[PDB]
């Protein structure tokens, strides 16, 4: 509750079950993974337990809005996600995840990358658990949500049973989930930059 | 390249 | 059922939807796609869901001889202040987002509507029939019309048609000038 | 690929015959149909031939229960279904349906009325095809089932030979049945989410 | 509203 | 702005 986050802050954005942060760096994914697959050798996205400036978003509405500065960011609102350090856009698609087939891959983008074709793939939702909250304030530290994405309607999941391997410098796997309850999805606001 | 499934 | 009083906490609930007065601290398009313009205000609009944004507490009029403790009466002058953003219910003319000839409703900030606007934040729990003035208004058993006393008109709402995604698909809500219609009619849900 | 079907899994749907999913969506059955019947005015539910998240539902033990994750669904168990993408709980009820004045209205309502005064009309069951396979383990595409609402006896039903008009988008009609024992009843369940 | 019938 |  500690603070209300308003369109265009920079905002941390942390994992209940395993206190990682979203993160992202220039790395990408490889290619192929062992067992054959192919992934899109985007950027990576991964979870990391420690602060840092690569954990930093900004938190943008969709083209056309009319929002400015000082405007609250409500539960199931539709909104994109730039990641700060690298100047790239959040992105999912229907691309196996690293370590779950069933699973999306989570990537991000160039600005024109994600305002072209590929637009749609860039709209997230702060998904309330219970949707009768949908149009209440997002506040940091005390509102848990699901972090949906509105073109393939995953939730964003991660996990340390099993991190990444050297390539992902044992970060967390970040992936979509097709089964958006589970506690598993679940993520908060940690702080506004 | 490889979809979900 | 029981007693609704003064600066109780009330949910308010539409006979024919189920929906519940609602409001959020999204706003209306300033245009509307038939080219129309919104005064741009703080959206109120119809729930089917329980939820805290449902809430609004009962206030007097600034200068009234009724207390807090004591029964709201059919037809007295009251005030609805939205409790999760802090907001008083306000209506004007204003073509509202789906009928041109029904009026827009809207919350409007403490400043603004304890200053020019306060006339417009009145409002009355009118009853059905003008013989039951002054009876005192309770939970789930007496039915009212939501009017609104500067402009004369009655809360509607409507679910053939729901708002456009700005709106989260949640019922519209609009100031009725044909007063007396069963599809103005509300109930107060719950006393918090 | 035949899975088995827990509390708590989230699953679609399918219809046999017309290979429409049990779907639902915010949009309301019209207050009164042309012939002047009185609808509940409540959620609609359709079938719908695309997949989509609205054709999700989570499987939920009766109130009591105590039931937890990994226990298999049992054919004739009684159970629950929560719409996914509007977090309501399907119901039955005695209020003649869309095109059919002698079947059941079919539709969702909030978690609030469902738990509450409504919750004995909101309890299910998948139906076995042979009574012999009662408290057999429901399994995804290979076990067919009516599903069975327990207050009214009803089998759900569909029908492709008219559709529900334009405010039910062109959808299939679904509706309670009180011919239970027939095959246009037939339901599968096709993927676990 | 209406019942079935 | 537009009136009702």
């Amino acid at each position: 509750d500690s603070k209300t986050v308003n369109y265009f802050d920079i905002i941390t954005i942390k994992h209940q079950d395993t206190d990682a942060f979203l993160h992202s760096h220039l790395a990408r994914y490889p290619q192929r993974y062992e067992d054959g697959r192919i992934s899109s050798a985007g950027q990576q996205v991964t979870g990391y337990t420690h602060p840092d400036f690569n954990n930093q978003w900004e938190v943008l509405p969709p083209h056309g809005s009319d929002v400015g500065k000082g405007q609250a960011v409500l539960l199931n609102q539709h909104i994109r996600l730039r990641h700060v350090a690298t100047d790239t856009y959040l992105l999912a698609h229907d691309v196996a995840s690293p370590f779950y087939p069933t699973n999306e891959e989570i990537t991000t983008v160039t600005l024109e990358e994600g305002d072209g074709e590929l637009y749609p793939e860039t709209l997230f939702a702060f998904q309330p658990l219970k949707k009768s909250d949908e149009g209440h304030v997002l506040k940091s530290k005390t509102v848990s949500f699901r972090l949906f994405h509105v073109d393939t309607s995953v939730a964003l999941w991660t996990h340390n049973d099993e991190l990444l391997p050297d390539w992902g410098f044992q970060q967390q796997e970040i992936n979509g989930n097709k089964k958006v309850i589970d506690p598993s999805n679940n993520w908060v606001v940690d702080e506004i930059v | 390249k490889t979809s979900t499934n």
